[PDB]
């Protein structure tokens, strides 16, 4: 029956109709559109002065379904190419395009992605969202709304992934900004970058501000005491003071990553300075299983659920060490060309790791 | 190099990479004229 | 059934229409053919009451084309050197863009040709980067269906002479791939944001032109140990270095373009660049050994045949703390002089340098 295949003809009849009705919108148009210029004067009712952007000003008329309400003084309109009319107007926009905002809130289930230290990421998103979504009512009654949180964990769980996460429940932009990279000079007219950043994040208002090292090797190295000496504190005094950056108006928080919390200026953590400070530390075994399970969560393979006897060899290795883990026993797969990773596969990649920052430490 | 008798086989490959032939202001440049003079029409080009 | 008569309709409506399509193209493809008009798209999203552009032509001028009237918005982001109608003011259709003046050709060689049989000494470092890059290259589809990204920042430290140029080309060689070279050392340019714009079309680049290899050279010149002092700080190339780490990060869907950066001493850099998504395969580059210096004098020396039976055992014990350009150039050295000639024409070589 020849009739059956009517199907497979009416699914390439209607494959080519979507083309074929492309084109039509292609060809049937064929427009030369409308050349751009600004209303320069609006002159009366009848006549308008309306200047290209390259010279020439001309005397026209307006479009006949558009009013001079819709046209005004100073606004980008669309002229008739030929007869020189208003065709249109348009609305315009500027762009600094210069470090502006690189992450936005576009993310992945993070939230579920973190795994290790649910309650925390519950604790934080309690103490940021509400005067992120609603700060309305914080100058209604007269209280002011904090302005971030501390995390600790050095090398641990992740904090920028923290900070992406948090903001699911928030729908706001988090921004990777570096203390080296806002200071800049060391000179206390480093506070023009900060307004640069606050600028773009009062720009794109539903912002976070993720910091990413304020105590430069918290664990070893030179700390904010050593090396420059109140250089770092006094830009931070800085953003402190912005805490008057319309906060009633403006949805941005700043989230102060730091590695460890020993030499952060405890003049910062006043009433009125960054105060709340949430304790990450390395994973337990618990969120080590955890993490565990989502990072092999991508990886289908025979193996086994055997994720305790890894969290035995791999005690203490943070959430970016057990990611790397899990690479490490996807590369030794693929080293070996095996389409199958196993608990021995897993083994060595914990043996690996493990004797790798040994060495390194 | 010009002659191009040995450099391909006995020795290796190419001759030798550069040659920087420096000194007070006197006989620089002189020797280079004299090989120039010595070698194909392939001559030098006094750059400043 | 009405399936002739259907399909009677169909295949003329078909080809009809198809004829349409190709009338129409070529009546705007020879205006396609003759595009004068730069494209800086002042992006409008005019929804009909869908989209709209503005294009600022090269003549200095202005065009609000309906609707972006021939060409998807989906591939026509706001940006430049996409085809403007001449006479129809209209997009006709997109084009290459320009690569940063310096970026459209600084040192990209097309394809290397050195071979990874030439190198060695250090061949447990060349096969585990081979594994971390290579691999991801020609078995991209492997740890596509394992499921693990590889990673892409392998981190050559090192001592100069140790290979890592040779090593990266005959990388990208094995590959196949794109490969594209970056001079660290000159990337500090006093125009401001100079050196976060070469880098930016670099990535470009290499996205726009296959699973490429980035190989940057000079890495601590390239970011400091943050060892701020009164001389200097490191102020403006942290710019160039942010720029570098967020641009890191745009190629880890699909898991192409490998950054290869190469320096003698890993510790001059912050942890900061060092991370699993960013460079992690730090490996070490050291000089070789006895045994390996002879062996790669002796492969670079293959291509020379003027004194049989060399067994370079005098030279491997006289090429004490040597790289293996200084062991290339001990043997060319002999290559230079062999016009001596066995087992001892190789020691004036290190000594001619200082
Ligand atoms: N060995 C030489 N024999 C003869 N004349 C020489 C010799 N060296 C230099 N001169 C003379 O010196 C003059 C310039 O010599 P030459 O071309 O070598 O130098 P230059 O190009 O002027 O620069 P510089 O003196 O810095 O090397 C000429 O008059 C040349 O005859
Ligand atoms: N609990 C976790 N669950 C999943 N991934 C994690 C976790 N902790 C860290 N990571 C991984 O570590 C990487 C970076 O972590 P990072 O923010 O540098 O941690 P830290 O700041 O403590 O060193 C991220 O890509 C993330 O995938
Ligand atoms: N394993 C090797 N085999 C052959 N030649 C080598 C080897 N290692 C270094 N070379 C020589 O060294 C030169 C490259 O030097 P360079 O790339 O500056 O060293 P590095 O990569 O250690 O900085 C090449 O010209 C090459 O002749």
């Amino acid at each position: 029956i020849d009739g059956r295949l009517k199907e497979l003809r009416e699914q390439l009849k209607e494959l080519t109709k979507q083309y074929e009705k492309s084109e039509n919108d292609l060809k049937a148009l064929q427009s030369v559109g409308q050349i751009v210029g600004e209303v320069l004067k609006q002159l009366t009712e009848e006549k308008f002065i309306v200047k290209a952007t390259n010279g020439p000003r001309y005397v026209v008329g307006c479009r006949r379904q558009l009013d001079k309400s819709k046209l005004k003084p100073g606004t980008r309109v669309a002229l008739d190419m030929t007869t020189l009319t208003i065709m249109r107007y348009l609305p315009r926009e500027v762009d600094p395009l210069v470090y502006n905002m690189s992450h936005e809130d576009p993310g992945n289930v993070s939230y579920s992605e973190i795994g290790g230290l649910s309650e925390q990421i519950r604790e934080l998103r309690e103490v940021i969202e509400l005067p992120l979504t609603n700060p309305e009512l914080f100058q209604r009654v007269g209280i002011i709304p904090p302005k971030g949180c501390l995390l600790y964990g050095p090398p641990g769980t992740g904090k920028t992934l923290l900070a992406r996460a948090v903001a699911s429940q928030l729908d706001c932009n988090f921004l990777k900004v570096v203390s080296s990279s806002i200071v800049d000079k060391y000179i206390g007219e480093s506070a023009r970058l900060i307004r640069e950043m606050f600028n773009y994040a009062r720009d794109h208002q539903p912002c976070i501000i993720f910091m990413d090292e304020i105590d430069a090797i918290g664990g070893r190295r030179f700390s904010e005491a050593t090396s420059a000496d109140r250089e770092i504190q006094r830009t931070l005094m800085e953003l402190l003071n912005q805490m008057d950056g319309f906060d009633t108006l403006h949805r941005v928080k700043m989230i102060m990553a730091t590695n460890r919390p020993d030499t952060l200026d405890p003049a910062l953590l006043r009433p009125g300075r960054l105060d709340r400070k949430i304790h990450i530390d390395l994973p337990n075994e618990q969120a080590r299983l955890d993490i565990l399970k989502i990072h092999a969560g991508p990886i289908t393979k025979h193996g086994e659920i055997d994720y305790e006897a890894i969290v035995k060899l791999s005690d203490g290795f943070n959430g970016a060490d057990l990611r790397n883990v899990c690479t490490e026993a996807g590369m030794f797969a693929i080293r070996a060309d095996h389409d199958f990773v196993v608990q021995e596969d897993f083994m060595k990649a914990v043996r690996k790791v493990a004797d790798s920052k040994k060495l390194e430490s | 190099p010009l002659l191009h008798p040995e450099r391909f086989v006995n020795l290796g490959i190419e001759p030798p990479k550069g040659v920087l032939l420096f000194g007070p202001p006197g006989t620089g440049k002189t020797l280079c004229a004299r090989a120039v003079a010595n070698r194909t029409d392939a001559c030098f080009i006094r750059v400043i | 059934k009405i399936m002739k008569s259907e399909v009677l309709r169909v295949t003329h409506e078909l080809q009809a229409m198809k004829d349409k399509i190709k009338e129409n193209s070529e009546k705007i493809k020879v205006n396609k053919t003759l595009p004068y008009l730069v494209s800086n798209v002042i992006e409008l999203l005019d929804v009909d009451p869908g989209k709209c552009a503005v294009i600022k032509t090269s003549t200095r001028q202005t065009y609000f084309l309906p609707v972006i009237g021939l060409v998807d918005a989906e591939k026509l982001k706001p940006g430049d050197l996409v085809g403007v109608n001449k006479d129809s003011y209209l997009i006709l259709e997109t084009l290459p863009t320009e690569y940063d003046s310096r970026v459209k050709a600084m040192e990209v060689d097309e394809r290397p040709t050195e071979q990874y049989s030439d190198i060695g000494g250090l061949d447990k470092q060349i096969q585990e980067l081979v594994e971390a890059i290579v691999l991801p290259m020609n078995h991209k589809e492997k740890f596509e269906n394992l499921g693990i990204q590889p990673p892409k920042g392998v981190l050559m430290y090192g001592p100069p002479g140790t290979g890592k140029t040779l090593l990266a080309r005959a990388c990208a060689a094995q590959t196949k791939a794109t490969f594209l070279k970056l001079a660290g050392p000159q990337l500090v340019q006093m125009f401001i944001g100079d050196g976060a714009k070469l880098v930016r079309d670099a990535f470009a680049l290499a996205k726009e032109k296959a699973p490429s290899i980035i190989f940057i050279d000079e890495l601590d010149a390239i970011g400091t140990k943050r060892f701020d002092s009164e001389k200097a700080g490191d102020r403006e190339v942290q710019r160039t270095m942010l720029e570098l780490l967020n641009q890191l990060d745009g190629f880890q869907p699909n898991t192409q373009v490998k950054v290869i950066a190469a320096t003698n001493r890993v510790d001059i850099l912050d942890p900061a660049l060092l991370r699993s998504g960013r460079l992690d395969r730090k490996i070490e580059f050291p000089m070789p050994n006895e045994e390996a210096r002879a062996r790669i004098m002796q492969i670079h020396s293959r291509k020379m045949n003027v004194s049989p039976d060399v067994n370079y055992e005098e030279l491997a014990r006289c090429t004490d703390d040597f790289n293996g350009a200084q062991c290339k150039a001990v043997c060319v050295e002999a290559g230079m002089i062999a016009l001596e000639l066995t087992h001892e024409d190789y020691m004036e070589g290190i000594l001619e340098v200082q």
